[PDB]
């Protein structure tokens, strides 16, 4: 017996000026079979916040059927809504909770500030917070991040400007990113699901991605 | 703005504080029976330093009387108590 | 009296008045005489079961414990079985450690203690019974008796239970000591005859005795061949 | 209206506390001043009983090397009390490598009579402390517990029977005068004790604490040396 | 007055046969405000008084939160009120939490009575003092139940149970046939003016003492306070007379 | 699951008669792939005091988190400040609480109060030992060398800055875990104040 | 799995072990009297009705709250033969007899906990 | 698991005599710390006991054992018979059957009535069992029947017995790395005590 | 590792002792006290695994006083022995793989000084001079070739230099400097430290 297996996935979240974006790719694949080709893993929490949670497929559930709760209690208590830099703390409590029995999840979250302002925080398994500005990860990381890590923070280059990231400019990043990422990693591809947020709600977006 | 009517002049005027301390931004004024008060006191401070631990920012007022006030509502039938708190606070 | 009704307040002259209507109760009972000799000691008592409706057998009054102890209670019957049942609990507990019988005086303190335990608390009555416990350790004869509050006492020729006084008065001038239980079982025979409200038969007597081999009980036929002798 | 502690009154006066302060206010008195750099605590024992050891017999016990006590009231719960005093100072010494302010210890004793006023099953301790030491910043500390739940940082009170006499002879001439010198304090608490009591030496019983040495008592002798140096007032 | 040894405690029987202890809670709950309980084919409004401790303080709470899709009033004791509003959060949040569907009324209510009736047997306990008025849709149109310091609980079509109201109840009854077919405006105002009934002569009702609350099809429970209430306040005629 | 964060890393703090200066690197490794370059690890948890990171990342934020927040409760109560002994004790009874499940933390509380300076250290194992020259993690030796040699206990500010500098540095050219970001600080009496923060490639670029 | 959320009182025990039990006959010893009690409480809510184990696990309360004070030793004449083992001596009073305790606690300490007030 | 410490002892039933001796030794396996420790305990006044093993346990046993010693004692009057402290033994030993002490106890003494000599044993867990001739038990077990079956003799004199006990031990504990220098007789006659101290090989 | 012993005399109980801290590879302190004090009369030498040994000696030093404190007199070095001894093996065998090695001292007004040594399971000797740790082995030899039945308090200080001399010269470990403490029926009486450049 072992409690634990692996369902894959990919995460990566682009925090811009004004724009938080979470997207994810879906596919629940755990051996060397498939499961279902839907699977979505972005899932609301607010009108401003949205929660991406990689890793294992037993707890990427209980978790967030617990926060949701949660953040009803928070409500019903203060007669408020949680805002995006108390949930990181929270789930981080969360996850510590069960040191001695560990949480195999990937999580990252993504929303607004308490003014206009990009925020993407990122976890770790025992669960400790850190804020980023570009941060990616999951399953198949360590090849989403180095493109990033070159195009939007401008790093080993010299006589180039700095420009502020234009929306434009983020979902063809992305798109493009994944594109070129799903060929050589085996549990990514499928469609690809994607979870721009901004000042007036939450919009959707589901393009093809190496149909398979 | 709370008196204090002080016993005698040998006491040290602030031995009794009615004013008392919450937070860096909540002050409250405590009156009749003194132990009763410190005690309730005491559990407002533990729970909003727990709950700013929990979820890392300020505490709201409303968020901390509905606290006490579920700490006092206890009365009757465990440490539990059994007579009505007879005190009464001025959070602000 | 508002100081009464209650087991744990005090009067205000020092006295417990629930402890002593329990021992007026347990004096309010069956009359039971006890002789200790040089030989040995007897027990004797009579049963309340007069008419010939009730059996000789099944319910009983002198006990055995083990082999060397006795009891007899003269109280309320329903409320000394239990009692009697932790003292034989009580003795086993003695003999699987220290592999050797129980001498009487630790059985004495630990059920007087164990009796005593519902003197203190609140709540709870105390036990209305008072017994007699006959033991033979190191050649020697012991004798004991139980109060309802738990004070044991080395007596000798107790003759409590209803009328006690008299049974009093009436053996402080016949025991002498030096005696054989041929002459204690008569001596006890005839205490028990100066109050009994009728004729002793064949079936009123429990007669026990305790001598250097065990404690054997007296077959009815024994005894009817004694209250004819 | 008073048969039980959880119990109020048709206009409140919870009776079990003030039947207990009345019960306080029976036992020996008790007085306690602080200097410069000193403390005293003295007593008067009530009755002589010369068959008796006063070794056995006294009020001024001692809860660490830093902090002294001071009682009246019933024997029994006053050492319950300090019993668990001792036991708490050592735990928070323990836990804490820094001796224990005279703040805390007072606090804690507080709360402990405070707890047993909550339930009809229990009987609040009757007793009046007098807790008083030096703390780690050196600056001199008193206080005064209370039965119900209540402490104050005191100067020069008292407690006891006959306590509002001792009281105002004590702020009638309480001033930063007398208590510069060290002796200085003993005269005064000696004048103070010799009021109620009917003649000095006898029964009066000193504590004489100075910076770091230690509680420390005082055999008849120099206390009566004191009296007799007391006793040239012209 | 052959009551004396017969009502100090709750577990003792009258000769006559009846706990004195629920009379009294029953005529308890009667010290508040008046609150009536409206219902439609589509939505519940719930409307409520609010009462003034004085010119300069604030009015209390008489219409709490519960869930998404059900909302409580209060009448009566306030302490109790919160103490069993958090048993109502709790069983609704573990209802959402191991299933995956609302949890209906019709159980609920239930739970709540199962609960309150245990305190009125045992030794040392006193009934609970409040007059909820639980409203709320869940799948089968909206619901009215009520619920007593005694746990009996009613279904009901539309009450006013708390503060003076048998007056509340006349009118209430009077009018009770039109409540089937009307939109969320009409019976709003025909809330507003049962309710004006309870209120003394030469009063008005103002933007600061009603607290209209309304639950229907397709939007969630929401409470309405301050200004907010003012365009359902506009029509009301003008007086009772 | 996977390695949790922060295989090793490095620090250092040394005092002298104007108080103690903090410096650290910020490199939170995952085994074999840099997952970060930017981590905090100086954790404040009062204008007075200043923890610090090594070991597991998890564990040390939790325990300062309940040493912040112990160390408020007793500022409430009893309205004097509390001495560093006083909580680098609080912490090492936690700690110590839990031994042998896989607590694994440096940290090293110091700061100003009425006693002076103290820069007292604990860790999983239990002890609570003084010092006045102290290096923790991986990168801990490459360091403790450079900065026993230039050490003085007479320096003044700048050049104390300077040998901070260089003792980072130099750890972080030769390990190969350390690296990132270099933040320094100083404490007083009115509290730390943050010196300065620097990159790996100006500082190589200036000392080459 | 709790957070703190005086040491001498309650000392030198580490949370690494009483989470990994010893020798296997540690939870079937420990815990003997209370298993046997469940076990006899459920047979007798299956077969017999829902009344049976209500009525005897309140009569087991009622009895219980009339002994002695915790700091001293209890006689439990009483609800031995109610629990039904009369005389069933065995290894629970031969060995280690609780009468003649190795180690004692604090009277006010321990009643204070009897109580529950900690 | 009795080889960290060192240990010996025997007993001899003579005529109206009992002797019994012991090796005092203390050492870390093989590492030595000290040469007087007391393995010889006076509970009562003509009885002895003779613990030998892991001394850290024998330290508590023979505690434990004088504590509840005293409390029957002073409870039941009078003196307690050698039969009795045999079964006291046992039940305190299988008190942690399950949590094994390391203790193989001898007993030794006369009846303060009967003076009758007493001998008895005692293994790891508690097994009663009495040797009219002799028993012996200790780490060096082995090599001691053999030098006291021959050695032996039915209705021996103190002196003889004396002579025996010093025999069986002088020349026959030295066989073995530990457990050695120096040797106590503790001779128990009829009216006195006498306790002598033998001197062997210092290695 | 590290250092302990003592050696006894007519009036004085005289401990040595080791100024030194440990780790991987690193010697993070150079001077750590390792002598906790009991009272005026009495000391208690600890060496034993990290953490546990400064917890069990703090625990059993905030013990003592509380007897003091509680019934005015103080104990003494026999009743300290036995107390520590019982705590120890009720805790170690309770829930704890400890290591800790002990060395008490003490001199008490009616016999003599007194010096006891502990080993990790809990046992208790009298020897009149003991040693812990590695240099044990190579210097308990030379603590019994000069070791005369009395001993002056100025040769005692002579044997302890030659005795950490022989350990300084023969060891792989590089113990620095030593300290040195002497009780006698004055208090704790102390010593210039002995340092090896």
């Amino acid at each position: 017996f072992s409690p634990y297996v692996f369902n894959g996935g990919t995460i990566l979240a682009i925090a811009g000026e004004d724009f938080a974006i979470v997207a994810s790719d879906t596919r629940l694949s755990e051996g060397f079979s498939i499961h279902t080709r839907d699977s979505p893993k972005c899932y609301k929490l607010t009108d401003k916040t949205v929660i991406g949670c990689s890793g294992f497929h037993g707890d990427c559930l209980t978790l967030t059927k617990i926060i949701e709760a949660r953040l009803k209690m928070y409500k019903h208590s203060n007669n408020k809504a949680m805002t995006t830099g108390a949930i990181a703390a929270m789930l981080s409590t969360i996850l510590y909770s069960r040191r001695f029995f560990p949480y195999y999840v990937y999580n990252i979250i993504g929303g607004l500030d308490e003014e206009g302002k990009g925020a993407v925080y990122s976890f770790d398994p025992v669960g400790s917070y850190q804020r980023d500005s570009f941060k990616a990860g999951g399953s198949a990381s360590a090849m989403l991040q180095p493109l990033l890590d070159n195009q939007v923070g401008f790093k080993n280059m010299q006589n180039v400007e700095h420009v502020p990231l234009s929306l434009d400019r983020a979902m063809r990043l992305v798109k493009d990113v994944f594109i070129s990422a799903a060929e050589r990693d085996v549990y990514t591809g499928d469609a690809l699901r994607i979870c721009i947020v901004t000042k007036e709600g939450i919009r959707e977006e589901t393009v093809s991605l190496r149909k398979d | 703005a709370v008196e204090k009517r002080i016993t005698s002049p040998l006491m040290e005027p602030s031995s009794i504080e009615k004013i008392v301390e919450i937070d860096a931004h909540i002050g409250c004024a405590m009156s009749g029976l003194i132990a009763d008060a410190k005690t309730l006191i005491d559990k407002a401070r533990v729970e909003t330093q727990n709950h700013w631990f929990t979820y890392n920012e300020t505490m709201t007022v409303e968020s901390v009387t509905q606290a006490v006030s579920n700490l006092a509502l206890q009365f009757g039938e465990p440490g539990a108590m059994s007579r009505p708190f007879g005190v009464a606070l001025l959070f602000g | 009296r508002g100081y009464s009704f209650s087991l744990t307040t005090f009067s205000p002259s020092g006295k417990l008045v629930q402890i002593e209507y329990a021992l007026a109760a347990v004096a309010g009972g069956a009359p039971s005489v006890g002789i200790k000799a040089a030989n040995g000691v007897v027990l004797a008592t009579e049963k309340k079961q007069k008419s010939i409706l009730y059996d000789e057998r099944s319910v009983h009054k002198v006990e055995p414990i083990t082999k060397h102890i006795g009891l007899v209670y003269s109280g309320m019957g329903p409320d000394y079985r239990v009692l009697v049942h932790r003292a034989r609990k009580l003795a086993q507990q003695y003999y699987l450690v220290y592999q050797e019988p129980i001498p009487t005086a630790q059985l004495v303190q630990r059920v007087a203690s164990v009796m005593q335990e519902y003197t203190q608390s609140g709540g709870v009555r105390p036990f209305g019974v008072s017994l007699l416990i006959c033991g033979w350790n190191e050649g020697r004869p012991y004798l004991f008796q139980s109060d309802p509050s738990g004070a044991y006492f080395a007596w000798k020729a107790t003759a409590m239970g209803k009328n006690y006084v008299n049974g009093k008065t009436f053996l402080e001038k016949r025991y002498n000591e030096d005696l054989e239980l041929e002459d204690a079982i008569h001596t006890a025979i005839l205490t028990l005859k100066e109050s009994f409200e009728g004729q002793m038969t064949e079936d009123n007597i429990e007669v026990g005795i305790c001598n250097e081999a065990g404690f054997r009980r007296l077959t009815p036929t024994e005894v009817k061949d004694y209250l004819a002798a | 209206y008073d048969r039980a502690i959880t119990v109020f009154s048709p206009d409140g006066h919870l009776f079990q506390v003030e039947y207990a302060q009345e019960a306080v206010k029976k036992g020996s008195t008790a007085v306690g001043v602080r200097g410069r750099d000193i403390v005293v605590l003295g007593v008067e024992k009530k009755s002589v009983a010369k068959l008796q050891d006063e070794r056995t017999v006294r009020k001024i016990c001692a809860l660490d090397d830093n902090v002294c006590m001071a009682f009246a009231g019933l024997t029994a719960d006053a050492r319950i009390v300090i019993n668990r005093a001792r036991v708490e100072c050592q735990s928070h010494r323990l836990t804490v490598e820094d001796p224990v302010t005279v703040e805390y210890i007072t606090r804690y004793i507080a709360s402990l009579k405070q707890r047993y006023t909550q339930s009809n099953g229990r009987r609040p301790f009757g007793i009046s402390a007098l807790i008083v030491g030096f703390d780690f910043d050196g600056t001199p500390r008193l206080y005064q517990t209370d039965p119900s739940g209540t402490y104050h940082a005191w100067k020069a009170n008292a407690i006891g029977r006959g306590a509002k006499s001792v009281r105002e002879f004590l702020e009638k001439n309480y001033t930063d005068e007398a208590i510069e010198t060290d002796d200085l304090t003993i005269k005064l608490v000696i004048k103070a004790l010799l009021e109620v009591v009917q003649s000095g030496g006898k029964n009066i019983e000193l504590a004489v604490m100075r910076r770091d040495q230690s509680l420390k008592i005082l055999n008849p002798e120099e206390i009566e040396k004191y009296v007799a140096e007391i006793e040239k007032e012209k | 007055m052959f009551r004396n040894q017969y009502d100090n405690d709750v577990t003792v029987w009258s000769p006559q046969g009846r706990i004195h202890q629920i009379e009294y809670a029953m005529e308890a709950v009667k010290q508040g405000s008046a609150t009536v309980g409206l219902k439609s084919k589509t939505h519940a409004v719930l409307v409520a008084l609010k009462r003034a401790q004085s010119e300069l303080a604030a009015h209390q709470k008489k219409i709490l939160h519960v869930d998404n899709h059900i909302g409580i009033s209060i009448a009566g004791l306030t302490a109790d009120a919160r103490l069993l509003c958090n048993f109502m959060r709790q069983e609704c949040l573990d209802s959402r939490f191991v299933f995956d569907r609302p949890l209906p009324v019709s159980r609920l209510v239930s739970l709540i009575g199962s609960k309150t009736q245990i305190p009125t047997q045992r030794y040392g306990r006193r009934p609970y003092g409040v007059g909820l008025l639980i409203a709320g849709y869940d799948d089968m149109g909206p619901h009215i139940f009520q619920t007593c310091p005694s746990a009996n609980y009613f279904d009901c079509r539309a009450m006013s149970i708390g503060a003076r109201s048998q007056s509340a109840r006349t009118y209430l009854e009077r009018h009770m046939s039109e409540f089937m077919e009307c939109n969320l405006n009409e019976l709003v105002k025909h809330g507003l003016r049962a309710l004006r009934e309870t209120l003394p002569a030469e009063q008005d009702l103002t933007t600061k003492n009603v607290s209209i609350g309304i639950v229907g099809k397709d939007l969630e429970f929401t409470i309405y306070d301050d200004d907010d209430v003012s365009p359902f306040l506009e029509g009301l005629e003008e007086r009772p007379q | 699951p996977g390695i949790e964060m922060l295989h090793g890393t490095t620090t250092l703090a040394f005092k002298f008669r104007h108080g103690v200066i903090v410096a650290a690197d910020s490199r939170a490794t995952a085994g074999a792939y840099i997952a970060s370059q930017t981590v905090k690890k100086v954790i404040e948890i009062n204008p007075y005091l200043l923890g610090t990171m090594a070991g597991g990342a998890a564990d040390c934020s939790f325990w300062e988190r309940l040493l912040a927040r112990q160390c408020r409760i007793y500022e409430l109560r009893n309205k004097e400040r509390i001495s560093v002994a006083a909580a680098s004790k609080l912490l090492a009874n936690m700690v110590y609480q839990y031994k042998g499940m896989g607590l694994s933390m440096g940290t090293m509380i110091c700061g100003w109060d009425k006693r002076g300076p103290g820069l007292y250290y604990v860790d999983s194992e239990g002890n609570r030992i003084s010092g006045a020259t102290f290096s923790v993690g991986s990168g801990s030796v490459y360091a403790y060398g450079v900065m026993d040699r230039g050490y003085s206990y007479d320096l003044e500010v700048e050049q104390a800055y300077d040998l901070a500098r260089r003792a980072i540095y130099q750890a972080t050219y030769r390990d190969a875990y350390s690296g990132g970001a270099v933040n320094l600080y100083h404490v007083r009496e009115d509290g730390w104040i943050r010196v300065s923060s620097d990159n790996v490639a100006d500082l190589h670029e200036k000392y080459s | 799995s709790p957070v703190t959320e005086d040491l001498l009182r309650k000392g030198f025990s580490c949370v690494k072990n009483e989470l990994l039990p010893s020798h296997p006959l540690e939870l079937s010893e420990k815990n003997f009297q209370l298993n046997q009690d469940k076990m006899n409480f459920s047979t007798l809510r299956n077969i017999q009705g829902l009344f049976a184990p209500l009525k005897l696990q309140m009569e087991f309360k009622a009895v219980q709250q009339v002994q002695r004070l915790p700091f001293l030793s209890s006689s439990n004449l009483s609800l031995d033969v109610l629990r039904g083992n009369d005389e069933t001596i065995g290894f629970e009073d031969i060995l280690n007899d609780p009468s003649q305790s190795e180690v004692m606690g604090e009277p006010h300490l321990m009643v204070e906990y009897k109580l529950g007030l900690l | 698991i009795m080889s960290y410490n060192g240990g010996a002892v025997m007993a001899m039933k003579g005529k109206n005599c009992v002797a019994i001796a012991a090796d005092r030794r203390f050492g870390i396996q093989a590492q030595m710390v000290t040469t007087d420790f007391q393995k010889i305990f006076p509970m009562g006044d003509r009885l002895y006991i003779g613990l030998a093993g892991l001394a850290t346990d024998v330290q508590t046993v023979a505690q434990r054992l004088k504590f509840r010693l005293n409390l029957y004692e002073l409870k039941e009057g009078r003196q307690i018979k050698p039969y009795t402290l045999m079964s006291m033994v046992a039940n305190l030993l299988y008190e942690k059957r399950f949590g094994p002490y390391y203790t193989e106890p001898v007993i030794a003494g006369l009846d303060p009535k009967t003076f009758k000599p007493f001998i008895c044993s005692l293994d790891l867990i508690g097994c009663p069992m009495v040797t009219d001739d002799f028993v012996v038990s200790g780490t060096c077990a082995e090599q001691m029947y053999g030098m006291c079956e021959s050695l032996w003799e039915p209705n021996m004199d103190p002196d003889h017995l004396f002579e025996t006990i010093s025999q069986a031990m002088l020349n026959a504990v030295d066989r073995d790395a530990v457990s050695g220098m120096g040797v106590i007789v503790h001779i128990i006659e009829k009216d006195k005590i006498t306790t002598r101290t033998l001197k062997a090989r210092m290695d | 590792m590290e250092y302990l012993i003592g050696i006894q005399g007519p009036d004085y109980v005289l401990v040595a002792s080791d100024r030194v801290a440990a780790s991987n590879i690193v010697q993070m302190k150079d001077d750590h006290d390792k002598m906790f004090k009991m009272s005026e009369k009495i000391l208690l030498l600890c060496v034993g695994e990290a953490g546990d040994t400064v917890q069990f000696a703090e625990y059993i030093q905030k013990n003592v006083q509380l007897y003091k404190m509680r019934n005015g007199y103080e104990l003494s070095p026999t009743a300290a022995a036995n107390f520590t001894r019982r705590n120890l093996a009720d805790c170690l065998r309770s829930r704890t793989p400890y290591h800790v090695n002990l060395l008490l001292a003490g001199y008490d007004e009616h016999e003599g000084p007194a010096l006891y040594y502990m080993d990790y399971l809990a046992a208790l000797a009298k020897a009149p001079f003991a040693a812990h740790g590695y240099g044990a082995f190579l210097t308990l030899s030379i603590l019994d070739r000069y070791y005369t039945p009395t001993i002056s308090r100025e040769r005692a200080v002579e044997l302890l230099r030659k005795c950490l001399e022989e350990l300084q010269k023969r060891f792989i470990l590089n113990l620095p400097t030593f300290s040195v403490r002497i009780i006698d029926k004055n208090g704790i009486h102390d010593l210039d430290n002995i340092s090896f450049p």
